[PDB]
């Protein structure tokens, strides 16, 4: 009972008292064998990424990656952190490796993307996050990632569309509705940017950047 | 058991020895001895200097004022003291006072050496020597401590930058006898050798008339049959020379049982793979060093040499980045970029890295042959010339800058220039193949085709495996045609096709002439039969090809 | 996913401006009462 | 005065040897990229479609002709092209099993 409580708890969302989380998973890790187990570290990785302990991000991604060089489980979050760290060394070795691997999937064409992305290529990164959507839908990632680079460098009058079928999609994440309440703001409306704001926190109570906004 | 015995030994032992030789300020044998211990496998601080806390003082001033790069400052206070220990220190302040100097001095200067191929230096020489008669051991004692047998190797380093050698190499023997572990001056050892038979005439004298001594050194230790450094000196001078094997591959893995971890073992280890031609098990052996140790920039100018032939460009790609990231100020860091650069066929840039690595260290030799080659895919021949030519003029002794400077005349149209360049390359090393079939070709162009009959012939015997035989013998047997001896060339022929039976079918390009030939003069002879099957496993050829079988098969099929 | 800058504004001009034209106003009316 | 005293920093005696000062400009060289900036070369807006090109040869047969014209609009329609069109929201997972029908497939209107 108690260590599958401890293994479903390992998977719950961030955002709520991580304290109990980050408890239960140091009890996971001593008493039973399941010390540096994948999914352990891949919490603690989410952990770190919520909380941007991006140094320990890198850390805990490479001393599991490098056991396996491919999981899935871990991939968005590695990708994301090596970005905030603009290793564009490592990055484009992880790129290629996925491209002569998994040309398929659209975690290896996410990396491409993001890759170019790292480099100030906006204007071709939104192909490669297309590509990246249309290989795989129900991706968080790569459509926000795609109205990332609309509204990033002008053309501000469809970002708008794309934010609403990011909203509309992908219904139960803060995050859309946080960026279109803020891209109301830039377009200076105001009262429709509140709404959507009031939204979000309903959505999510606990979250620096909806308050901040 | 004593195996156990031995690993506690050897951990006292480098304990001790990376102690004194940093302690000593010398860093040749001090970084290695402690990459040594590190390596070692898995199974209080000891300290101790005869020196007067009133001398003591003077030793903190001098070990100080060395590292800080004021070495000349160091000479003046430390002149009058009398110790050995510190003795050794004053000069090698001033020595390396002058080898630094001298680099100050000529950095314009790329070729090193005298062109028929002292008094500031004789003065450290005469001072080692008044010193050492002076002192009251003078070797040859067993009460004979670390820094007079340290002392030695001053003397004999100093004696060889003067060329006289078969002095310094009795200074280092001495030394080495009395205060082995000290890879330093084992370096300094090998480098004054120049060929094999010198090899075991001094391999030979470690063995007979050569013993350490047993008061300095630990016990079970002085043993020449269980040291390290003895057997370290095995795998270093009998393959970098590229000698005879003896008593190499028990103590090879004997080497790989005692130091699983060590760096510098597996980078040598990988080494043996690459300098046999085999680079795919290179690869792998290679590809635990970076996981393991990410940063050593000392082997890794194979590593980015194995990437160029793998073409792997992204893994090169990779490492250009990597490697430029921790320093471009070591010799190896300006060559990785350079096989980086030359990858992507931008031959203006690499030749200016290529030079640059080389002015960092002018003993990397190696970086000249391929200067020269970034100049002839640049369509530069007369700058290419030179380049190789200072190559050899640096040593003799360079199989690749002799090929790589006969090429380049082999490019233009001077092919019996390029004889003579060729010719040399051969004595150096006649035991390959891809030297001998060279010299078929200029003499195949230069009309000399009694004389390429035997020079093909040598190059058949040295090749190792017989699939490499099949583009010489297509080549051998039309020179017998260009003789007029038709039989004497079906030998020949019947070689070449039946490699392609052995090979499960290989059915190569030069195959296919051999069996058109084959076939046709079959007809002559009136074998209709023994013809129709050449012409039906040649027809998965070019078009031309298989055409030319076809209508044979129609010929010898009425025929049949 | 990834989130960008959050948004955040700084001194606009005429906040600036104002400042500067009730800075004028002070370094103005005191050098009547000097004189 | 103090001036080689102080040791909060790189100075003269940490670089191994000190006369590499005289080129000291290697430091400040950006290396190529690894991959786009090779078509700079072929050359002496066309780098970045080298980039794409680089980066393109890594597809299948069949899901590059998917891909060949494959526009997607802001609002999630997707158009495909057909070397007809397949215009339809993306998202629902049968439009590109669709395309991959029309594209690969066997179709005849057999008079």
């Amino acid at each position: 009972k108690e260590i599958m409580k401890n293994l479903y708890k390992i998977n719950l969302s961030k955002y709520i008292n991580t304290e109990d989380i980050t408890k239960s998973n140091e009890i996971l890790a001593k008493d039973y064998k399941l010390a540096d187990n994948v999914d352990v570290v891949r919490s603690k990785v989410d952990i770190c990424y919520t909380q941007c302990k991006f140094n320990e991000c890198l850390e805990l991604c490479e001393t599991v990656l490098e056991n396996d060089e491919f999981n899935t489980n871990i991939l968005p979050a590695y990708i994301g952190c090596l970005y905030e760290l603009s290793n564009k060394n490592k990055l484009f070795l992880l790129s290629h490796r996925l491209a002569e691997t998994f040309p398929k999937s659209a975690i290896t064409w996410f990396s491409v993307a993001t890759y170019y992305m790292s480099l100030d290529r906006i204007s071709e990164a939104q192909k490669y996050y297309s590509k990246s959507s249309i290989l795989d839908p129900s991706f968080a990632a790569a459509w926000l990632g795609f109205a990332h680079t609309y509204a990033l460098e002008g053309e501000q009058d469809q970002a708008l569309t794309a934010y609403s079928t990011a909203s509309r999609f992908f219904p139960g994440m803060h995050l859309p509705k946080l960026f279109l309440g803020m891209q109301f703001m830039a377009m200076n409306s105001l009262n429709l940017a509140e709404s959507y704001f009031v939204l979000a926190y309903d959505i999510c109570p606990n979250d620096p950047l909806v308050l901040n906004e | 058991d004593s195996q156990d015995k031995i690993i506690h030994d050897i951990r006292i032992q480098l304990r001790k020895a990376a102690t004194e030789l940093s302690r000593w300020k010398l860093y040749g044998s001090s970084k290695w001895a402690a990459e040594a211990l590190a390596g070692l496998a898995e199974a209080i601080p000891q300290n101790g200097f005869g020196l007067s806390e009133t001398e003591y003082d003077l030793y903190l001033l001098g070990s100080t004022l060395f590292d800080a790069k004021e070495f000349d400052r160091c000479v003046f206070f430390l002149k009058d003291v009398t110790n050995p220990y510190l003795k050794f220190l004053k000069l090698y302040s001033k020595f390396l006072s002058w080898d630094k100097k001298s680099q100050e001095s000529m950095e314009n200067i790329l070729t090193t050496g005298k062109f028929t191929d002292q008094s500031n230096i004789s003065s450290i020489l005469k001072e080692i020597n008044t010193f050492l008669e002076s002192y009251e051991i003078k070797i040859d004692d067993d009460e004979a401590d670390l820094g007079l047998a340290l002392l030695y190797y001053l003397r004999g380093v100093i004696l060889k930058q003067e060329k006289n050698i078969s002095k310094a190499m009795s200074s280092f023997l001495k030394s080495l006898s009395c205060y082995s572990f000290n890879w330093s001056c084992w370096l300094e050892l090998m480098d004054c050798l120049q060929k094999v038979d010198d090899a075991l005439l001094l391999n030979n004298y470690l063995y007979q008339n050569f013993q350490f001594k047993f008061s300095e050194n630990l016990g079970s230790q002085r043993t020449i049959e269980f040291n390290i450094m003895i057997k370290f000196f095995k795998l270093k001078v009998f393959e970098e020379l590229n000698g005879q094997l003896e008593d190499y591959f028990e103590d090879l893995e004997f080497l790989l049982q005692v130091f699983p971890n060590f760096t510098f073992l597996k980078a040598y280890n990988a080494t043996i793979s690459y300098n046999n031609l085999d680079y795919v098990t290179a690869e792998s052996r290679f590809d635990d060093i970076v996981k393991q140790d990410p940063y050593r920039l000392n082997d890794l100018e194979t590593y980015s040499n194995i990437l160029y032939v793998m073409q792997k460009n992204s893994k090169l790609a990779y490492l250009a980045q990597f490697v430029s990231q921790i320093d471009r100020f070591r010799p190896e860091t300006c060559c990785i970029i350079a096989n980086y650069y030359s990858a992507r066929q931008e031959h203006e840039k690499s030749i200016m890295y290529f030079r640059r690595a080389l002015t960092l260290d002018k003993k990397t030799t190696n970086a000249w042959t391929l200067m020269g080659h970034e100049f002839v895919e640049l369509s530069n021949s007369h700058a290419a010339i030179e380049c190789y030519r200072r190559a050899v003029d640096i040593c003799p002794r360079d199989f690749k800058a002799w090929f790589g400077l006969g090429q380049a005349y082999a490019l233009l149209d001077m092919h019996l220039y390029s004889l003579y360049y060729f010719q040399k390359a051969c004595t150096l090393k006649p035991w390959d193949r891809r030297i001998w079939q060279v010299l078929g070709e200029c003499y195949s162009k230069t009309g000399n085709k009694v004389e390429a009959i035997k020079c093909y012939k040598r190059s058949i015997k040295a090749s190792q495996t017989v699939d490499q035989n099949t583009s010489i013998y297509y080549r051998l047997a039309q020179l017998y045609e260009e003789l007029e001896d038709l039989q004497e060339c079906k030998k020949f022929m019947m070689k070449c096709v039946d490699v392609e039976e052995l090979l499960e079918g290989i059915v190569t390009d030069e195959t296919v002439k051999a069996r058109l030939w084959l076939a046709i003069f079959e007809i002559k002879a009136g074998n209709y039969q023994l013809a129709y099957d050449y012409a039906m496993g040649v027809s998965s050829g070019t078009s031309q090809e298989i055409e030319e079988a076809r209508m044979l098969a129609r010929e010898c099929r009425r025929h049949m | 996913m990834i989130r960008r800058a959050p948004t955040t504004l700084q001194l606009s001009h005429d906040d600036v401006t104002s400042l500067i034209d009730d800075l004028n106003e002070q370094k103005l009316k005191q050098q009547l009462n000097i004189e | 005065s103090s001036s080689s005293y102080r040791d909060s920093y790189f100075q003269y005696r940490h670089l191994p040897a000190p006369h590499h000062i005289l080129y000291a400009e290697w430091n400040q060289d950006i290396l190529a990229l690894p991959d786009e900036v090779a078509n700079i070369t072929m050359a002496m807006m066309t780098s970045e479609q080298n980039s794409n090109r680089y980066w393109n040869s890594f597809h299948d047969e069949d899901d590059w002709n998917l891909f060949n014209g494959m526009e997607l609009e802001s609002n999630g329609v997707v158009t495909f092209a057909g070397q007809e069109t397949i215009t339809g929201s993306i998202f629902d997972r049968r439009i590109t099993q669709l395309a991959y029908a029309r594209n690969n497939g066997w179709h005849e209107l057999a008079l």
